[PDB]
């Protein structure tokens, strides 16, 4: 053993899944003016297969000629909540080498 | 394919209400 | 046995964190009339505990309903009204939800301090003789 | 009593305090991964609680055996 | 954390009390044979050490 | 023994209120 | 004498009773929002005494609770804590020297 | 200011003659 | 030793914490005509003290109502009222009362100041020499 | 004794027309007590 | 010579005084809502030369609004940082006249 | 002491001779 | 600006011939 | 029922017990190395 | 002196 992919977890790979939840939030926000736009959601299991996708988010509410299905509270909430767990496996990820590092120096 | 159309206002109508030019609805389906 | 305070300081963690969870859904079933008049929601509070039998943790001991009186409602045109056309509404009170938002934020982060300032007194204890 | 009874005591005592070193170890590492899959029913708190104990049991470690290997290089340097 | 913060909170919460008896009042002004309810405030110490 | 009850606003106003489950208080 | 208790003094029973004091301390952190929960109360000058040789004590409310029953002064504790910090390094640097010293005098460097 | 009886509950009657 | 100004800031903030305490029940019991037993209730003041012979700490040595009339008003029909009418009220002022909560706050707050300070003064002493 | 006491905040910063301190405690003020 | 009064010089007495001086600093801040209580100063030509061979009023600059109190509190701020950049300043002078003495003895 | 500081005991009335009469 | 007698207490009077 | 304090402890109290029963030995031995290493 | 300085004591 002692190899990176077990040494880091699955850590190594939540990072890049977090900024691509963030990339599509920040699509959503600025896309919801523009009509015919319908919301785009990221399955996070799926990237979780892909490690060891892009659906579309029904609405609650109907749409007003425009058929743009973006939820502006809901995408703020959403941004808010991966923003806050992406620092967090920055984090983890993080501590690993610290931690990586301090085993092979002994100090 | 591209979609697009008039934002704010004017989208935010009934179709009955003509404010939106007809060849810029059909672009509100798809384009390529 | 190494980390007591840290056993103590997070319990109050679960504890507060329990707490504000319970805050939230108050304040987002304050106008839940739901249906009848006895599965009406009411206000849930978490009870703290400790058992001082050192070290003594907080423990929830489950979420209690509040003993306040639904808030009645004349209104003879919802359909989930009465004979007298009243809807029983969730005993919920604004302000004393606020209070305890701002108790639970602040004395969950003032655990954080404590926790946090116990791992340094024990970084500082390894390098004693050094 | 005879001296390897007061050396495996010492041994014991030894392998007691790696294998809860290894066990903080472990528990932090599934409650980190835990938490970062995505489950609802870990807190931040015990995740952080669980990382600063292992993180401070391994410090630990890491002193014990410098000063055992220090021992070692100071016991070899000795008249014989 | 200071019991100031519920001090002042239970003071609040009782005049939207007040507020909402006054309220009453108001909603039946029209009411035949009303009799108009009287709202004060009273204090009353917390007894004990200190 | 224990020492139990709800925390917060429920418990730190005069118990003429009663907003507080006898049982539990 | 050449022993470890005529050389380390008392700062190794001091540390245990600062580790002691701020687990009491934490405790009434913890507990200030429990009610009926009593604050806590720690005596140095008796604990040190078990220590080197070897009952509940309640801090007096500066002010009567609001109804819950806690006499937890959170501002007290934070300051107690505070302090109980600052004393607990001292006597960590207070014993580490000794040992410092010790290893100095056996090996001459 | 330490004790060793633990501090009394406070009241806060309704009225102070009910008691 | 600076330790002597934990325990003269820590004075001072719990001398802080019971003139906040007093404002606060200045401005909630500001309106009341009633009494827990029988008594009209007055604007209370905290009374600080500094026992000058170092440091000095600052005791608060008890609770003072002041001195200034009780606002009558004259509620003829109220069931309280005298034989002339007139019903007797608290004489807290709200411009003072608010004062108060300005002053406390900030002379709290300037103490924490100093206490944090004169902590890493401590530190600074302890590292002098290595 | 020599000890100072009195009525801090708002109600002492007033000039002494106000009366609005106890005679008792606006002694206390001066140092004699 | 070789003496660690030679060797200290007034470095070993500043500390201290400058303690005294935040002590008495911190009590006329905690005292400043006290009313009748007069701003204490401290003469540090004079503590010094005291402790190198073994407390004043502060005049104020505006009359007080009726409390008896001289503490000016932003006066009182801003000396305590003073003090405090000048003791941690003492203790840098101080604790550097150790080292060298150590260096010397050990001649590393 | 300070003068007519006030107390943080119920405060002794009239009704119910108990109070009238214990000191 | 120290002295060692201490400052005097301010006056507010009323009406300053009274004082 | 231990603490880092009590560990810490432990591992000072061998570090100099087994400091000082070296150099005692290393001392004793070079004393005995150089009565042995003379001219007769 | 600054030429028409208020004083601090009754006039």
């Amino acid at each position: 053993a002692i190899s990176f992919d077990n040494a880091l977890g699955i850590h190594q790979h939540t990072v890049g899944v977090r900024e691509r939840n963030a990339e599509v939030i920040s699509t959503n926000i600025a896309q919801a003016n523009t009509p015919g736009y319908k919301a785009r959601g990221l399955d996070f299991a799926k990237e979780l297969q892909a490690a060891t996708d892009k659906l579309y988010r029904l609405p609650t509410q109907p749409d007003t000629g425009d058929g743009n299905t973006v939820d502006l509270d809901l995408e703020r909430n959403l941004f808010m909540q991966n923003q806050i767990r992406h620092q967090a496996s920055l984090d983890f990820l993080g501590s690993k080498f610290k931690n990586l590092t301090k085993a092979i120096k002994g100090e | 394919n591209m979609v697009a159309g008039i934002p704010g206002a004017l989208s935010n109508q009934p179709p009955a209400d003509a404010s939106i030019p007809q060849d810029v609805a059909q672009m509100k389906d798809g384009s390529v | 046995s190494l980390f007591n305070v840290f056993n103590v300081t997070g319990s109050a963690m679960s504890a507060e964190s329990v707490r504000l969870n319970t805050t939230s859904s108050n304040l987002a079933n304050a106008d839940s009339v739901s249906s009848s008049a006895k599965d009406t929601y009411k206000a849930r509070h978490a009870v703290f505990g400790a058992e001082l039998s050192d070290t003594v943790p907080v423990k929830v001991m489950g979420i209690v309903e509040s003993d306040k009186p639904l808030s009645a409602e004349y209104n003879p045109d919802h359909p989930l009204a009465n004979e007298e056309g009243y809807i029983y509404k969730p005993n919920v009170n604004v302000m004393e939800e606020m209070a305890n938002m701002i108790s639970a934020s602040r004395a969950y982060q003032t655990n954080v301090q404590v926790a946090d300032s116990s791992k340094q007194m024990l970084l500082r204890t390894l390098q004693m003789g050094q | 009593a005879s001296g390897a009874k007061v050396g495996a005591d010492f041994n014991d005592l030894l392998t007691k305090a790696i294998n809860n070193v290894n066990t903080l170890q472990k528990a932090s590492g599934d409650l980190q991964t835990r938490f970062d899959r995505g489950d609802a029913d870990v807190s931040l708190s015990d995740v952080m609680i669980a990382r600063n104990k292992s993180s401070v049991a391994f410090d630990a470690t890491v002193q014990i055996r410098n000063k055992l290997v220090e021992a070692y290089k100071d016991l070899m340097n000795m008249p014989v | 954390m200071d019991r100031a913060l519920f001090l002042a909170m239970s003071g609040a919460k009782q005049n939207m009390q007040a507020l909402q008896l006054r309220a009453n009042n108001l909603a039946n002004v029209s009411t035949t044979g009303f009799r108009a309810d009287l709202a004060q405030a009273r204090s009353m110490q917390a007894y004990g050490e200190g």
